[PDB]
This record gives structure tokens, C-alpha cells and sequence, in this order.
């Protein structure tokens, strides 16, 4: 029985999913999705 | 021993704050 326990906040985030990022615009209302 | 007057304020959390006041 493996059990995972994550941590939100208390850092910066260091282990992530994989998910492609792209390049961010500016002076644009647009959805962001930072580090989570 | 001796007194501090002031000192050990530290920063509690990453998290920026700027011209407030916080609890």
C-alpha cells in the first residue's frame, strides 16, 4: 500500500504534472495557469 | 542575560505584501 501526501503553498512548487507551456502574452486579458 | 528590543522579525510567508498592514 503506497500512500502520496502533497504540500500546496508552502514553497515553491518543485514536482509537477506533464503539461506543455507556452509563451505568455501581455496586456491581454487572458487566462493564466501559474505553476499550478 | 538581556533584553531584545526589537529584534527576530522575520518575513512569515513567501507571499509578497506591500504598503499594509498584516496580522
Amino acid at each position: 500500500v503506497v500512500v502520496l501526501s502533497f504540500e500546496l503553498l508552502h514553497a515553491p512548487a518543485t514536482v509537477c504534472g506533464p503539461k506543455k507551456s507556452t509563451n505568455l502574452v501581455k496586456n491581454k486579458c487572458v487566462n493564466f495557469n501559474f505553476n499550478g | 542575560y538581556t533584553n531584545s528590543f526589537t529584534r527576530g522579525v522575520y518575513y512569515p510567508d513567501k507571499v509578497f505584501r506591500s504598503s499594509v498592514l498584516h496580522s
